[PDB]
DNA sequence: GCATCACATGAACTCCGTGTTCAATTCATTCTGATCTG
DNA sequence: ATTGGAGTTCATGTGATGC
DNA sequence: CAGATCAGAATGAATATACTAAA
């Protein structure tokens, strides 16, 4: 009899395509009771039985196990609360999506039930979670045969699709079990610490009772990983090695070194050999010489960061008193609210008027009076955080009516706005390569050609050389004088967020794409700052937190146990025990370690009174 | 025996000693050329050859080398990188090689770069020099036309962590 | 003992002030069982009896109006029985509020009632209907004195109020059942419109799906009037211009160009042929110089129409979001009633009271301690409607507890009213006559004399130009080249919103909260997409419908029904006419044109189907 | 006598040939100046407009117009302004006139500003150029004190369409 | 066929600063491909 | 024209059932 | 025979029934 069954999945596209790939006829659509995502049906015959093929993809993913229980509360609760006393249950979540008409498509009634949705652990979470709910609303579960039906499929793949239509069966079970229990405990272990961090962190300081610390599984070591270089830093180990130093000979009137190529290596005899090989010169080559164009760009709108960041270097003064002139200038008033969070330049703003009030102080001049002529560009586009317009100034002055740090930091805002807009800096950047003996030793240079913005902040120029005389490639060009030198320095170059990112990997703790994320919550959270040349210097909360994680419970931070907790939940697959014993003796263990954790706060009392 | 142990000795150029000839397995009247060899690219040659590098190497007198010869990697370090850290493009990779015969160990700075050999490789990796090679002092240069790899273990732990 | 006396305001803002001046400060406030309006109590005299005055205030409509639910379910009967076989109802409009029962519960007892909504129409509706709410609810009428009094005040001022509790009044029915009419005409005409074509068009064109086709009494003017000017641009014809130039210099390093007093001809020979007699010159003499000067007109107060065309203008914010803004602002207590016409300021306002305030935000505090030396200027006589006080600041707040649309809608706000009390811009004009041949050409200048509002409002500038040398009769200045330009006729570009406001006004398509919701109600239903520069630019789909009202019977479209229908109902609302029957007219004549509209759609069909 | 009559209608600027005056006339009777002047008038120039100019007139070699002549205009159009907005007043109005004696339509092109005759103006009336006509580049420009309408009614082709 | 009753449910009344993960469509930007000539 | 939100319990519409 | 000169893929902001009108 012409019965009906409906398909569940969680993508548009994907549900399109298997639509096309089902009937070849692009079934029918029907407008989404869901709210989203459309469905589809067609009169196909599944085990060749006519049956109304209805279709459908949900929108997303209800999730959220959370509490359920408003034994939740706050400070004023049980503290036994956050280690096991918390009756955990799953909630219909993010309603502002709905789920409500999910569940009430699945409802009604169907004859068979087929799952279709992520090849993951996710995935399979997903569908258990979609299964115990269309279970309870569907028709009847006459006879022996089973009406849940799973393909195998594993990407966007025709013939893969094709033979998996086939490959049809049950869904595997415990893998959701598995990962909805890493969900819980993860739920567990942060209630936990963040309720006592806002329990004995604050410490009723006051000014860090505003401050929270979101602790989590990974957080923790995230930032150990973020402080554990300026930790090496500390160490300051420097080291020792050597530089070859050779010259070719110019017109007798000018000087042409070299760079060695090979550059850098740590030895003591190798390159007292190469020097032995290198000792004899007596003609040089020249094999290639390059000869590019590249283009620095120009200035963005100032923030109060990057301003703060520039007058901290460049004249080169605290923060706090560099607050206390921003408010003084926004008094007499020559400079918009100090505060700024945004590189936009609304197209309210009067560019040509705000350029023109600037026709005195002849710093800026004839200069900036041509840069009125003719055409101005626009600038760069940036952001919009809807704080307020970036800094600009307003009915400039002159030496006599500010005066000291003031008029100094007026001066750097008129010439960053100057800045805003000009004509990049274009340049040559030449090198020319000379070969000799077992080497091609490589010399570089630039050369500017467009000043532009250049001529309005000195301090951000390209330094000035002479060119180096280009020539074909095979001349003779001869040596002068050969040198060995010794050059060395600290342990270098805190490194970025492309290594935070590379490292991360490298120890296996984080999601598919869920890296950015993280890092964004553990800078917010104020342990970390964004620094010029997207540096990632940890501040003093992650500094004393790391601190005292490792003088007393190392444990918690032990950047291989969240890999190790990961893998014994993975070993959980196949015959095993059950979840109540693992996640009970891995969070009593941590509970009795976190009791004398809590029992011996001293440590971090005392970075408090050291540091604050 | 002979003729036959002298051609298979001079083919390979891998000059096993008779202790260790006897001490290995070398089964009379099972193979004579090539099954000796096929089971000796995993022994220890260290322990099983003799020294057939001169008596001063190191010292300089010596100034050019000839004919195939294969040899053992103990110690493998990149020459230009620092002792936290191995790996990095921050510098040519150079590779400096302890390079060891069985008696009289030596060592080898690699010129060209060459993706045969990493700075993990397991240690005992039988390399082959063939072909002229110079030692400058103390320090034999290498090139991509006298080293050959071929692989092999010195029946060691892991010497690492 | 003594008596009871309930009032209510319309506006919650306004019911406070009322309380504030009748009870000079024995106030007795607190909040009523609704969440929305408190009730403030206090004690006086009325008509010579020591009494209790109880006063709440409505939060907006008491009741709307609608048909029975039966009806509302889309499928029970064809619109054309919406006609006259449709009872419809009244109903509690928002009903989160719970005002009916809000009133219901608050009342009882109460003997006398005086009502202070406003005079205006749309006002009679909620009298009424909180009347007849509150009928059942008193004591009952024992005493044969009336109870339902009116109050009638002209202008929200202390000593108008003070006359307005002065003398009361009674209210007016035959009026009330003027906007009654044309409530309910509107309501029935879009309910047997917009569903007749939202079943019709999606019936069996597909592509329909997933969207509404609306049609009434200012939807499809609104749509028309962007329609006509797609039409106009559209059906346009180019050509090409002829002007003569002339470039002159006076001593050194000055160049001046002429203007030709015959600005342009349409022909090319004859304009060659004016080059032929212009060329064949060398010199040039003034025949005719300039002295005069004029003033510029200071801004009127801000309406709110003007409001939203410069919102939308100059900060490219959209009708809805700039309203959303006021009424958020006006809500947080910053600045007086956003949706009002009234131009001309109080008499008894205290004008410099609040100049007075607002005198230290540094973005002014030169100017606006300027202004206040010499005096403020009397305000321009403008214009009065009885409705309330127009849009001004009411305290100062500096930009830290502001934000984005905060430092934005809020700083026009102020900006216009100080420009609106200074003085005015003193401007001078100088035209310079000069004869090329038989010709005549001139050069005009202007320059700064005294700016006045041009000092606090910088877009509102006279633009600055060099001025032109002085002349005296006689000279014959050098004569540079000549040039004769071609040029193009500029086809009109697309609407803006400005345009289209000055549009609806004129017009008088909606009211003055009406235009804001209409702007939206257009823009969210696909028929018109905003582009750059905030043009509006008509869809395929909206184009393709408005049209077949065009050729089909413009009765429905023309921009005039609305006045006409206005102009019908007020002879009701002075009692010339029958309120009953008058209905039955406007309805029968409209049940002709839906008839004839079912009957004439088939030649729209065939206009759709070209887009899809 | 008729000659005098011709010179004084020369005088005047009148040019017409001899059918045409037998032909205006309601009869061949004893006639008058202002008769014979009306009764021209009331008559379209097509017919009546004898050779009287000297052609060349659109090219350049012509320079300048002498004496009484009479000429009409046919069509006006005001060059200064747009088509679609025939009606703007952007610029000082500066009419072009299609002048037609009967023989070739030339252009004049209004120097001076005027108002006695407007765009609106009755088709095929009669205009006098007495003493000096400025012909630049052999068309014609207009002046306050020798280019006069006359005023006349002619059978109305145009009917404003 | 009809009066009844208990249950679901919507609404009126009253009392009281958590990790993880996405997340369902198509901008203007920003870092990857074809072609004469010293 | 533009307002605090959550849990409880009670009145009511209605579907299921018995007479 | 690839700079100077014009063209594609990754990055990344985007929303969806209820009816009109109007406080
Ligand atoms: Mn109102």
């Amino acid at each position: 009899v012409m019965k009906t069954v409906l398909m569940v999945a969680e993508k548009p596209s994907l549900a399109q395509s298997i639509a096309k790939i089902l009937s070849r006829g692009s079934l029918s659509s029907h407008k989404g009771l869901n709210g989203a995502c459309s469905v589809h049906e067609y009169t196909g015959t599944f085990a060749g039985q006519p049956v109304r093929f209805k279709m459908t993809s949900v929108c997303g993913h209800v999730m959220t196990l959370d509490f359920l229980g408003k034994y939740n509360k706050w400070d004023k609760v049980d503290p036994a609360e956050l280690f096991s006393q918390a009756p955990t249950e799953k909630k219909e979540a993010n309603p502002k999506l709905n789920m409500v008409k999910f569940l009430q498509v699945e409802g009604r009634g169907c004859d068979y039930i087929v799952l279709w949705l992520d090849c993951d652990k996710e995935g399979e979470n997903i569908c258990f979670e979609v299964l115990d709910a269309v279970l309870p609303v569907m028709n009847k579960a006459h006879g022996g045969e089973k009406t849940v039906f799973r393909a195998r499929f594993s990407s966007i793949t025709d013939t893969d699709i094709c033979n998996a239509m086939a490959c049809l069966g049950e869904p595997d079970h415990n893998e959701a079990l598995s990962v909805d229990a890493r969900q819980e405990l993860d739920l567990r272990i942060g209630c936990a610490f963040t309720r006592f961090q806002t329990k004995y962190f604050q410490g009723k300081y006051g000014d860090l009772d505003s401050s929270l610390i979101s602790f989590g599984p990974c957080q923790t070591p995230t930032l150990g990983f973020c402080v554990e270089r300026h930790d090496k830093i500390q160490s300051f180990k420097p080291e020792t090695y050597w530089v070859l130093q050779a010259k070719v000979n110019t017109d007798k009137d000018r000087s042409l070194l070299l760079d060695w190529d090979r550059v850098r290596v740590f030895d003591r005899e190798i390159a007292q050999m190469f020097l032995n090989m290198t000792k004899l010169e007596k003609e040089a080559q020249v094999e290639a010489t390059s000869r590019k164009e590249k283009a620095k760009q120009r200035p963005l709108a100032l923030n109060t960061v990057e301003m703060l960041r520039v007058a901290s270097s460049s004249l080169g003064m605290g923060p706090q008193h560099a607050m206390q002139t921003a408010e003084r200038l926004y008094t007499q008033g020559y400079i918009s609210y100090p505060r700024t969070e945004t590189t936009h330049y609304p197209e309210n703003f009067d560019l040509k008027g705000s350029l023109r009030q600037q026709a005195n102080h002849p710093y800026w001049a004839d200069t900036v009076k041509r840069l009125l002529a003719e055409g101005i560009n626009r600038p760069r586009k940036g952001h919009d955080a809807g704080d307020h317009p970036p800094i600009t100034p307003m009915k400039s002055a002159t030496e006599a009516e500010l005066g000291g740090d003031a008029w100094r930091l007026y001066e750097y805002i008129t010439r960053h706005f100057i800045a805003t807009v000009s004509h990049d800096c274009k340049y040559l950047q030449s090198t020319i390569s000379f070969r000799i003996g077992p080497e091609l030793f490589t010399c570089s240079g630039k050369t500017v050609l467009s000043p532009g913005f250049t001529e309005v902040m000195p301090w951000q120029s390209v330094p000035l050389e002479e060119s180096l005389p280009t020539c074909q490639r095979g001349d003779a060009f001869p040596v002068g004088e050969v040198k060995m030198l010794e050059k060395q320095t600290n342990p270098p170059d805190y490194l970025t967020e492309a290594e935070l990112i590379t490292l991360m990997e490298k120890h296996g703790i984080g999601t598919d794409a869920s890296i950015p994320v993280h890092i964004n919550n553990i800078c917010q959270r104020n342990y970390v700052t964004v620094e010029s040349g997207r540096r990632l210097k940890p501040t003093n909360l992650g500094i004393v937190l790391v601190h005292g994680y490792y003088k007393i419970d190392a444990e918690l931070v032990l950047p291989t146990i969240r890999s190790a907790v990961e893998k014994q939940l993975n070993l959980i697959a196949q015959g095993k025990a059950d979840y109540r014993q693992v996640l009970g003796h891995t969070l009593d263990v941590f509970k009795r370690k976190f009791h004398y954790f809590v029992d011996s706060i001293a440590g971090m009392d005392e970075l408090m009174e050291v540091s604050f | 025996m002979a003729q036959v142990a002298g051609a298979a000795l001079s083919q390979a150029g891998w000059y096993l000693s008779d202790e260790g000839i006897e001490a290995c397995t070398s089964s009379p009247d099972k193979v004579n050329v090539n099954d000796i060899i096929l089971i000796a690219l995993n022994t220890d040659l260290r322990t099983i050859g003799k020294k057939f590098l001169p008596s001063d190497i190191n010292s300089g007198k010596v100034e050019k080398l000839e004919g195939p010869c294969v040899l053992q990697i103990q110690k493998i370090r990149n020459v230009a990188a620092p002792k936290d850290n191995e790996e990095s493009q921050a510098a040519p990779r150079m590779l400096r090689l302890q390079m060891t015969d069985g008696h009289i160990s030596c060592t080898a700075v690699e010129f060209s770069y060459m993706s045969k050999i990493s700075l993990n490789t397991p240690p005992g990796t039988k390399v082959k020099l063939s072909g002229i090679v110079d030692i400058k002092n103390g320090f034999l240069l290498l090139n991509d036309s006298n080293t050959t790899v071929l692989g092999g273990e010195v029946e060691h732990l892991i010497e690492k962590w």
